[PDB]
């Protein structure tokens, strides 16, 4: 790799400088490379990986849908403009699903030394993500395979999560809410997904007695978007 | 929009 | 070049479709594709190629600054940390010098071959706007004679829209705009920045008149950016 | 953000 000649410190460092001046294709970079150290990850450094492949994903998603929506129009009354669209489409979508099987990361080797519920809940949930976004743009054969993947990482990710965490964690509450929008989005279950959102929240809701100020904060701002799902949903 | 961001 | 086996009508749609989805680096190496087929841009074509590689280098430049501002800081009671900062701003400048020496699309051969006033003062105010930028970054014993290529592309550009296009011209103004610019941030002349600007707005003022709607519009948008410099910098 | 944008 690239970053094989540096520090496991200094990519993370500029991983963190990266990040502050919104160079996210580089800090993804720098975590790559910072994982291939072949140490495991901190808290904080689980979080830089997450950051950096989250944002550059995200903008080839959001590039994906503009242009899947201008080919799905040329294919209407439309007059016929050759094959650059779908060319174009095709790229972007070869890209994403590249990114997607670099995040490779997580079966070589971050969840199989993964022990505790706080990093083997947030790399299956990453898993389970990663499978999702290549599930938006699956039309072929794989399919379903791609979203029984995603759907299996979720589901261990899940019933790790109850049993080792409290209703309020904040990992635990990003997992059900990511978890709810693949049933939603996904799976054509939205049934389940609003079942899984509501107990989320009413278990959490009941828990946040135990809580500091600060923890109190971290788990509200995510109940809330697990209130503002439902509130779209129902 | 939907999922955790 | 990776473009060189793609249509020139191709590579500028799919520059279009890039600019539709944000994707700016793809849309300047189409740009780039769809020049170096060797014919004449259109107006059109050459405002996706600056719209293109504009968007690139902010990027850039927005990152360089972060970056540099952070250096400075660690330059100061200042904990020391490495080389860390230094090496990654060098390695975005680094980046970014590359992007301003490939709009070498000016130079090879785009410059040579304008003989109207549009597309002419247009590039040369592209070639003044780059070396700007190299400008802005420099440090060396080159800085001087950078300022001064940058200086004598705008000079040539302004003489020609001068001669050549009425005071209201949107080119001619966002030439002057820039100009003033370079003589207020690059060229420590003020002075020289502000009474550009005033002039520029003043002759444009009375010019108004003499337009359609449309054009008015196009005009005064842009005078109002140089009232906005003129506010800042008195 | 003084230049054209
Ligand atoms: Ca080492
Ligand atoms: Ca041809
Ligand atoms: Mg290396
Ligand atoms: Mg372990
Ligand atoms: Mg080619
Ligand atoms: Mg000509």
């Amino acid at each position: 790799g690239a970053m094989g000649s540096m520090e496991r410190a200094s990519l993370i460092q500029k991983a963190k400088l990266a990040e502050q001046a919104e160079r996210y294709e580089d800090m993804a970079a720098f975590m790559k490379g910072a994982v291939e150290k072949g140490e495991e990850l901190s808290c904080e450094e689980r979080n830089l990986l997450s950051v950096a492949y989250k944002n550059v994903v995200g903008g080839q998603r959001a590039a994906w849908r503009v242009l899947s929506s201008i080919e799905q129009k040329s294919n209407e009354g439309s007059e016929e403009k050759g094959p650059e669209v779908r060319e174009y489409r095709e790229k972007v979508e070869t890209e994403l699903q590249g990114v997607c099987d670099t995040v490779g990361l997580l079966d070589s080797h971050l969840i199989k030394e993964a022990g505790d519920a706080e990093s083997r809940v947030f790399y299956l949930k990453m898993k389970g993500d990663y499978y999702r976004y290549l599930a938006e743009v699956a039309t072929g054969d794989d399919k379903k395979r791609i979203i029984d993947s995603a759907r299996s990482a979720y589901q261990e990710a899940m019933d790790i999560s109850k049993k080792e965490m409290p209703p309020t964690n904040p990992i635990r509450l990003g997992l059900a809410l990511n978890f709810s929008v693949f049933h939603y989005e996904i799976a054509n279950s939205p049934e389940e997904a609003i079942s899984l959102a509501k107990t989320t929240f009413d278990e959490a809701m009941a828990d946040l007695h135990t809580l500091s100020e600060d923890s109190y904060k971290d788990s509200t701002l995510i109940m809330q978007l697990l209130r503002d799902n439902l509130t779209l949903w129902t | 929009k939907l999922s955790l961001q």
